[PDB]
């Protein structure tokens, strides 16, 4: 397929991975009686292992010669669920955490004792900030263009050189 | 100075009997931590959503739009059956409604920035039904009460759909009791997993 | 509830321990009900 | 009449075992002590009075209905479509299945929502000064002095007796399998 | 201090606009209450909004029935798509976009009506009572009230 | 001030005898909920449509226009609706009444502005409301007959939903 890779649903090495993983569990299950708790624990692990291999095969992942799934991350849309969408999901959470943390440090500067607000957090106000993070892309860009994100270079302490 | 709802507790501050549906019920003291304006905005919103949702379940049992994608009497099955494109259309339209009706004052730090903004009052009166100021207090009371009742009712209906794989009216008309041989609560750690 | 005890629970180490235990806990729960998510399913 | 002080008034006790409470006012037609659990302290007196008169009126009408339908007395052709039994329970179940009970339910509930609920709301709000249980339903005269006097007390006592007797009749029919008359 | 979720941007050290318009009271039928321009509710008010909906609902009736209605040998009418109208002078484009491209009911199998729901694709109204009563049922119908009666007699 | 129609209830505080067909009957307080001019325009609209509907039920049972028995066979009352939707009869009726209802919408919005009496489309081609006393009497007659025809229409169509007979045929049989 892409980069000489094979879809995991027709990879023979993927098929042997699934079989070897189950033979390894079945020989541990061969040492226990049917209704025992170790037998049910291993029978649930054989169900989980088979389910995972079935899902990967039908997902559009590509396997290598080694029979393991490989991720395509060049930007193509047929493979966006491996990096681009998990990445879009990450950056939304990361910017949320950043926007919310930034909003609280600016609040704490206007406090009676600014450093006491950072070791003893005003939890009702800090929870007010965490809820605000859901629209951080719009809130932060408007913050930028309204001249409130970036401070000018001449209000920042620098080393003499 | 005791609560009227809970007679053995002290009456909570930020609850002064002005708001509709105010009977002194805040035993956990959330009103002392969270501004009552935000709490009433969220209560009216949750209640309005649940009025539509409870009505949605019952009417969806009775009446359907045409087509096989809309033929699910059980409302929890309708979630999966309904066309995904149109369901995400509903979601996107809700988001557009949320930003515009709130006028870009969406968050915990900028909703109610305008002193004119009132909790739950979005300017929505298309037919001017609240034009009469004599009906205002009882409309506010019965909106809050309908919202609370529908929150409880929809919660019950959803979890009765989970327990009994039946739609709400025909669960009442073809009732089957809980055997307890299925859907036992908890237990993920009692058997140590699996 | 005592305000000095609530001011103690608002201290940075308690909130850090509680929040990251809560955060760790819904990752653990999400991987119980929805395991082996190597990809966003699409 | 009123007989204020003698019967139905302040200083009147049906059972002086229980002292007459202060919260129970002496101006409500039918007040003859009997407030043990102290409900008059916190309930709306106007609401509970209207509820009492309505429970009284149903009890009387239901008693009349039970007597007629246990004596075998009927309207022409009613026993033809409905059952021939005199068991009040059996008639109710088959008149439900006939739709007659549905029609009475429909029309009672219509009156009770379009007229009963506004009447209750105004009587408790303070917009109309309607005495409890009043619906201006006096077609055949017999009002005037009596209307606010003995008839209010006669109605309330016949209604309380009708409530107790109707409960008695239905439970006797339950424990025996045979109705009265 | 700041209570938490107060909503005022000056209590969270957030930059506010400083501009907070006074809230008027006038409303429009399919729009919302709020600050408008002067004269806006006079031209785009309830009168405008109701009238525009009325025209849109009237013009829906030709659109919901859009098609090429042609008579055969007798007076019988055949319905066809407007795509069958081949425009003569547009090079390689011979089948043209029409009003059926902005309102493609047929492709989704809708069968629109001037009342929005046609004989095919009609509203489905079922009865959830399933042809039995609230109490004292017999057969494949056991109501909740029957379950209360079953428990009390056991 | 108590209601003339419901004596134990109060006067409905938005209704006055200067209205046509007033009896003080608003027990549910809807005249306080909705704007009263809208309610008045709606009642007269419902009244006139139901008057046509009841008279049409009666007349359709009496006679039927030439050629109609071909297309409309055993169908009667609501039954003819689906067969004539296939034909363009109901489509044409809907088209022209909707066309009139755009102007009805403009009229109602002027009524809510307060420049028009409810239901007043100024339609008096033949002369009946020249005199003021006659005008008021006919206003009351129109409202009362329209109210009666609303209930009539209800009964007639539900009688079809029960027996399938039609008004005149339900009188003749059973
Ligand atoms: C190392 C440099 C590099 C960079 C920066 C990118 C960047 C990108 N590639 Mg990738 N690509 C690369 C090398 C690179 N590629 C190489 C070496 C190959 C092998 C030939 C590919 C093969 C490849 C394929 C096959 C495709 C991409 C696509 C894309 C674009 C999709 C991202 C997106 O959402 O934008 C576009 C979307 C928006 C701006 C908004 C979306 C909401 C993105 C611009 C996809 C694309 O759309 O091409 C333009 C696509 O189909 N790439
Ligand atoms: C939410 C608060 C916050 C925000 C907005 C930023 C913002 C930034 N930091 Mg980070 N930083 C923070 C907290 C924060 N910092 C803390 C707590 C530490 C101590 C570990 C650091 C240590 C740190 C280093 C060493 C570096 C940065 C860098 C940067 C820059 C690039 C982003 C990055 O590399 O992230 C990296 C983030 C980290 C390495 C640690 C973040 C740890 C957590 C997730 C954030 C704190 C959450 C906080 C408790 C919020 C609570 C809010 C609540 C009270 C409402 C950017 C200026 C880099 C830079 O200058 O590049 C230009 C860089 O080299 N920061
Ligand atoms: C940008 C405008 C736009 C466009 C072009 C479309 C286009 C489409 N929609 Mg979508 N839709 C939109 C906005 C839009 N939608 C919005 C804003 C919502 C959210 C309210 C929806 C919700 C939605 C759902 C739920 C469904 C569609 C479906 C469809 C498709 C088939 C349509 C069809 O056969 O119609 C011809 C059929 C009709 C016109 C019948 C209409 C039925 C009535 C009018 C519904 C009652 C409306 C109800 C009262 C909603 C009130 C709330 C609202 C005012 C906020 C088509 C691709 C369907 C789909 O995905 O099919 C695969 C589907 O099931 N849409
Ligand atoms: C307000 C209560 C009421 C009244 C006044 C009547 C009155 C009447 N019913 Mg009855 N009926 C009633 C309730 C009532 N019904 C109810 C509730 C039902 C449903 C169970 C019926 C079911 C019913 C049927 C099935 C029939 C009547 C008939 C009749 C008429 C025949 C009387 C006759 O010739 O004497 C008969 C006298 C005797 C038998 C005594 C000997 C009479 C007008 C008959 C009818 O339609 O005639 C026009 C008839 O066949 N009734
Ligand atoms: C013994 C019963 C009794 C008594 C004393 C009263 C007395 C009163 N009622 Mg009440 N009422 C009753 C029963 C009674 N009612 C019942 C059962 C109903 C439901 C139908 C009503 C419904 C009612 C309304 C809706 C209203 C009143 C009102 C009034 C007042 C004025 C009317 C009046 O004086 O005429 C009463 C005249 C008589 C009681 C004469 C006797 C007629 C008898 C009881 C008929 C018997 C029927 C039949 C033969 C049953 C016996 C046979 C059966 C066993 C088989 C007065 C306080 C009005 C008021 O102002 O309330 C405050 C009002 O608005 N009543
Ligand atoms: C709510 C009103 C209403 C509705 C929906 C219908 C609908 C229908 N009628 Mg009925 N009809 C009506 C009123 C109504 N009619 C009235 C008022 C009469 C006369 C008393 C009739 C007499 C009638 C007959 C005899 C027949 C129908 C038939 C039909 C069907 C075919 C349409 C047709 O050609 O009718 C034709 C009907 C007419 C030409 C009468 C129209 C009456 C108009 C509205 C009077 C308006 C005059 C008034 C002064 C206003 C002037 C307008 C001005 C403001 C510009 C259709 C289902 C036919 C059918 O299929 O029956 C089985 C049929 O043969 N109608
Ligand atoms: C929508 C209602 C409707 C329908 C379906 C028909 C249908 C028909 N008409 Mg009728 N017609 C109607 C209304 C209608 N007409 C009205 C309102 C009038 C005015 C009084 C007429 C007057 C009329 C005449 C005078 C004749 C027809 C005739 C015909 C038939 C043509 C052969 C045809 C089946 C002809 C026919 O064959 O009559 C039997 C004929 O001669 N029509
Ligand atoms: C305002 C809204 C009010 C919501 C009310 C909630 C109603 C439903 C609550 C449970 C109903 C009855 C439970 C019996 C069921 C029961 O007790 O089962 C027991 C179960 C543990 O299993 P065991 O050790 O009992 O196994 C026992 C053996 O018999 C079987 O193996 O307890 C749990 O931990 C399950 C709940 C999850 C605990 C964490 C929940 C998520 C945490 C989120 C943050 C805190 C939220 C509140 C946590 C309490
Ligand atoms: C001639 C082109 C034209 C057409 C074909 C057309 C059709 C419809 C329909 C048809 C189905 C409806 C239902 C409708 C309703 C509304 N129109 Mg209207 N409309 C047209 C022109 C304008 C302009 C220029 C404005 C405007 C507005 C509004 C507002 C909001 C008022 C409010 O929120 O206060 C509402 C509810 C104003 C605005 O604010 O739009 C955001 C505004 O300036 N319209 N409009
Ligand atoms: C914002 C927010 C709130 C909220 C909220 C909520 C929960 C709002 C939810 C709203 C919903 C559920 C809206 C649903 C709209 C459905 C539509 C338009 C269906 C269209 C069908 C079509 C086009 C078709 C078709 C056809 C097809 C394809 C083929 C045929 O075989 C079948 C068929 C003929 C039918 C509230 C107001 C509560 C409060 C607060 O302010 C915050
Ligand atoms: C405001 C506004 C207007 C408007 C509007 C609208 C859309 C108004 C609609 C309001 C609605 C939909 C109110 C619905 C309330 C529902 C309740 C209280 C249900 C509670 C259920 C319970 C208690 C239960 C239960 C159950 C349980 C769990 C067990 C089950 O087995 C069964 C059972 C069902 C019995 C308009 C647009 C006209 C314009 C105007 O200018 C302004």
């Amino acid at each position: 397929d892409v980069a000489g890779l094979t879809p995991c649903g027709e990879s023979k090495e993927f098929a042997r991975r699934l079989d070897g993983s189950v033979k390894k569990l079945q020989t541990r299950l061969s040492k226990y009686e049917a209704g025992t708790p170790p037998a049910l624990a291993l029978q649930k692990q054989i169900d989980k292992t088979k389910n995972r291999f079935d899902r990967y095969g039908k997902a559009g992942l590509l396997c290598g010669t080694d029979g393991l799934p490989h991720l395509i991350t060049d930007g193509r849309w047929t493979h966006s669920g491996e990096f681009v969408i998990p990445g879009l999901l990450f950056l939304y959470v990361a910017g949320w955490i950043g926007w919310v943390g930034r909003s609280y440090v600016l609040f704490a500067r206007t406090a009676d004792k600014p450093t006491e607000k950072e070791i003893i957090i005003d939890v009702p106000v800090a929870l007010s900030f965490v809820s605000t993070g859901f629209i951080w892309p719009f809130s932060a860009f408007k913050e930028f263009t309204s001249g409130n994100l970036i401070v000018p270079a001449d209000e920042i302490t620098v080393s003499p050189r | 100075a005791k609560s009227k709802a809970v007679p053995f507790l002290s009456q909570p501050e930020a609850l002064d009997g002005s708001m509709a549906g105010d009977v002194g019920f805040d035993p956990f003291g959330i009103s002392s931590v969270i501004d009552i304006k935000w709490l009433r905005e969220s209560e009216l919103k949750h209640g309005r959503i649940c009025m539509l949702a409870a009505t949605g379940c019952l009417v969806q049992e009775v009446v359907h739009l045409p087509g096989p994608a809309f033929s699910q009497k059980m409302a929890l099955n309708a979630w999966a059956a309904a066309p995904r494109g149109g369901m995400i259309s509903i979601l996107v339209a809700i988001g557009l409604i949320e930003m515009i009706s709130n006028r870009f004052a969406l968050t915990a730090t900028d909703m109610f920035a305008n002193p004119n903004r009132v909790p739950g009052d979005l300017g929505f009166d298309p037919l001017s039904l609240g034009a009469n100021p004599a009906n205002r207090a009882r409309f506010e009371l019965s909106e809050v009460i309908h919202g609370r009742a529908a929150m409880m009712g929809f919660s019950g209906m959803v979890h009765q759909m989970i327990v009994s794989k039946q739609a709400p009216i025909e669960q009442l008309m073809h009732f089957k009791a809980v055997d307890s041989s299925l859907m036992k609560l908890g237990g993920a750690a009692g058997n140590l997993g699996y | 509830m005592d305000s000095n005890f609530l001011k103690y629970l608002s201290t940075a180490p308690v909130l850090f321990t509680v929040w990251l235990s809560f955060t760790a806990s819904f990752i653990i729960e999400a991987n119980r009900f929805f395991p082996d998510m190597l990809y966003f399913p699409m | 009449l009123w007989n204020e002080g003698k019967i139905q008034g302040k200083g009147v006790s049906v059972i002086p075992l229980f002292p007459r409470p202060a919260s129970l006012d002496g101006t409500f037609p039918g007040d003859q002590g009997f407030d043990p659990f102290g409900f008059s302290s916190w309930v709306n007196m106007k609401f509970v009075a209207e509820a009492e008169i309505k429970h009284c009126r149903l009890a009387m009408l239901a008693f009349a209905g039970i007597m007629v339908e246990s004596a075998g007395i009927s309207f022409p052709g009613a026993t033809s479509v409905l059952g021939s039994s005199k068991n009040i329970f059996e008639i109710h179940d088959k008149a439900v299945a006939s739709g007659a009970m549905g029609q009475i339910l429909l029309w009672v509930s219509f009156f009770e929502v379009v007229a009963g609920v506004p009447a209750m709301n105004e009587m408790l709000n303070g917009e109309s000064s309607r005495i409890p249980g009043y619906y201006a339903f006096d077609p055949l005269g017999q009002g005037k002095g009596d209307k606010m006097g003995r008839m209010q007390l006669s109605e309330i006592q016949n209604g309380r007796l009708a409530m107790l007797a109707v409960s008695g009749i239905v439970h006797h029919t339950l424990i025996t399998g045979k109705g009265p008359l | 201090d700041t209570t938490g979720f107060s909503g005022v941007p000056s209590q969270f050290a957030r930059p506010e606009s400083g501009v907070y318009p006074a809230e008027p009271t006038e409303q429009t039928f399919l729009g919302m209450r709020g600050p408008r321009a002067p004269g806006h509710r006079e031209n785009f008010g309830g009168k405008h909004t109701a009238t525009m909906l009325a025209i849109a609902a009237l013009l829906w009736q030709p659109v919901s029935e859009a098609g090429m209605y042609r008579m055969g040998a007798d007076g019988a009418l055949t319905k066809s798509s407007f795509s069958n109208m081949e425009v003569p002078g547009f090079g390689n484009m011979k089948k043209a976009p029409t009003i059926e491209s902005l309102f493609p009911f047929a492709k989704n199998g809708f069968d629109a009506s001037p009342a929005l729901f046609g004989k095919g694709s009609m509203i489905v109204v079922e009865d959830p009572r399933d042809g039995c009563g609230a109490y004292a049922n017999s057969g494949a119908c056991h109501t909740f009230l029957d379950e209360i009666g079953d428990a009390l007699k056991k | 001030a108590m209601s003339e129609s419901v004596p134990f209830l109060k006067k409905p505080e938005a209704l006055d005898s200067s209205m046509a067909g007033y009896a003080g009957f608003d027990p549910l307080g809807l005249s306080s909920i909705a704007d009263i001019k809208f309610l008045q325009e709606s009642e007269i609209k419902h009244c006139r449509i139901a008057m046509l509907a009841a008279a049409g039920s009666i007349a359709q049972d009496i006679f039927t226009f030439p050629g109609v028995s071909k297309v409309v066979g055993t169908a009667k009352m609501t039954g003819v609706h689906d067969v004539l939707v296939k034909q363009g009869a109901m489509g044409q009726i809907l088209l022209w009444t909707s066309f009139l209802e755009v102007f009805g919408t403009i009229a109602l919005l002027e009524t809510l502005d307060g420049k028009r009496a409810p239901g007043d489309f100024k339609f008096d081609p033949l002369g009946f409301s020249k005199n003021a006393e006659t005008a008021k009497r006919y206003q009351l007659s129109e409202i009362k007959n329209g109210r009666l025809a609303m209930l009539a229409t209800g009964g007639m169509v539900h009688g079809y939903f029960i027996t399938g007979k039609g008004p005149l045929e339900l009188l003749t049989n059973f």
